[PDB]
């Protein structure tokens, strides 16, 4: 058997097609603001008229913040956008109720939009490919599947690790975010992996190390949490080490794939 | 010269049937050991408008306690519907865990509370008289609200 | 150090409905005549949560097997949708090919598999209960995790 490490050996680092889509989405938002009784959702909800709404709604969304999120270019694909449309239905269904008139009329403000997508298929698919190219690359989904297991099954499974499951609470720990400037932690990692942030171990590991690093920074080397954090980070290293040969292949393929969709 | 810190709260058994007792997994820390001195209170401020209508749900006298870190669950029975007013029953209300040190409150922990009908048919046309049995307590864990006031240890 | 190296696995079946059996064309070589025979197994990993939800699907006892190149074809009826946790159902898991000899398991070839609905519908608003008749298994176009258990 070879020396097989935590680190990887694989190191890729390399009309804008988003603007064609950015556009199309706005041309899709035009239609929503142009539909029977859709005004209620046209703007950030009145904090003054709907008095307790912002307490029953953790993540609010409205066709305006939607306009401006497209122009700020958040939505890499049809899908990322569509989801925020779901959020409108969802949000209303909470405050006003599922079977209610409003909840049932935002439903269409999404039904026309995904019946709009089925008529625009051939170039949406075309567009979003020349955007985040490892899109329907098999090695990326494989890889991410692994990473997410490593977390849920190994990291998150560490005796007294729950205070790394979730972000440190700013409102509870005032000056945590004064010392820590790059907060990380287990729930956030998973988000990235579903968002498919990591394409080699480097990226991933960097996030992972912070878990131990920030804790040294704030709790100190000989503190209690540091040691649990010491633990988490290791279960992770061990498992990467185990999978090194396997991951190394994926990482590489992820790479070729990218370099490939690049000059072709 | 501040002696005790709450490090975290965790909302348990949430959401649930309106009647279940509240559960909070409080986590605090204290620098010196301690004399029989702390004092935790769960309040149900279930009347957005008037403090003559809020019950204290339970009292717990923590101490004596050694220096260092302590986590504990705070069980407490559910607000008595009798002393809760009608129109004031199906919406957001407030929970408080407070803690006191030798007569002094030094940390208020707020929680906005959403009491809804869970059932599909009722939430449409809420009956004149509130049927707490059918109700449902969604505590908004996501978004705790915290006030921490200077005292004299 | 081994006695049987595996030279190729080919999927001859996918993308496929979830109920369709698997089909593999293993193409192994063996550098020495064998007195007993090899047992091949196909293990579907129900929930990647625990190995109390995964299920064996078939078992074939290729032998008695001499030396030389050896291409065969392994079929296996699909897993019972009844025993796949409601969560770990839609999405992505593993399929294991496993050769055991003299009762010693000597190789775990484990493929990634992607179960997904096709018409952008039950896809878009994934139903409470997973519905398998309209659910597509796609075996992934990457590597498999080979774990050559180092005892024989």
């Amino acid at each position: 058997k070879k020396k097989r490490r935590v680190g990887t050996t694989v190191h890729c680092d390399y009309t804008d097609p988003m603007v064609t889509l950015s556009s199309i989405l706005e041309s899709i938002i035009n239609d929503m603001r142009d539909l029977p009784n859709t005004y209620p959702f046209h703007t950030p909800v009145n904090a003054k008229v709907v008095k307790d709404y912002y307490k029953i709604i953790t993540r609010p969304m409205d066709l305006q913040t939607l306009r401006e999120n497209v122009r700020k270019r958040l939505y890499p694909s049809r899908e990322e956008f569509r989801e925020h449309l779901e959020l409108i239905v969802k949000n209303s269904a909470t405050y006003n109720g599922p079977k209610h008139s409003l909840t049932q009329i935002s439903q269409s403000m999404l039904d026309l939009c995904d019946e709009k997508l089925k008529e625009k298929e051939d170039k949406l698919a075309r567009l979003e490919k020349a955007i985040n190219p490892l899109l329907d690359d098999d090695d990326q989904v494989a890889f991410s599947f692994i990473l997410d297991n490593i977390v849920t099954q190994k990291m998150m499974a560490v005796p007294d690790s729950w205070p790394f499951h979730h972000p440190v609470n700013k409102k509870f720990v005032p000056d945590y975010y004064k010392v820590i400037v790059n907060p990380m932690d287990l729930e956030t990692i998973r988000k990235n992996i579903s968002k498919h942030k990591y394409q080699s171990r480097e990226s991933f590991l960097d996030d992972v190390n912070l878990i131990l690093a920030n804790s040294v920074k704030y709790n100190g080397p000989e503190s209690q949490y540091t040691k649990t954090a010491q633990e988490i980070v290791n279960v992770c290293y061990q498992t990467l080490t185990e999978y090194d040969e396997h991951l190394t292949q994926l990482e590489k393929d992820i790479c070729t794939a990218k370099e490939a969709a690049l000059e072709e | 010269m501040a002696k005790v810190q709450v490090n975290n709260v965790v909302v348990l058994d949430n959401p649930s049937p309106f009647y279940n007792p509240f559960q909070f997994e409080i986590t605090f820390e204290c620098i010196e050991d301690l004399s029989e001195d702390l004092e935790w209170k769960i309040i149900y401020v279930g009347s957005a408008e008037s403090e003559e209508y809020d019950q204290v749900l339970d009292s717990v006298l923590v101490g004596p306690v050694p220096a260092g870190r302590h986590m504990f669950v705070f069980q407490a029975d559910a607000p008595n519907p009798g002393l809760i007013p009608d129109a004031d029953a199906v919406g957001v209300t407030v929970v408080l865990i407070t803690c006191t040190y030798r007569g002094q409150e030094f940390i208020r922990v707020g929680y906005y509370v959403n009491n809804e009908y869970t059932e599909t048919e009722l939430r449409e046309n809420p009956p004149v008289k509130p049927d707490f049995s059918k109700l449902q307590r969604n505590i908004l864990a996501s978004n705790p609200r915290v006030t921490r006031f200077h005292i004299n240890w």
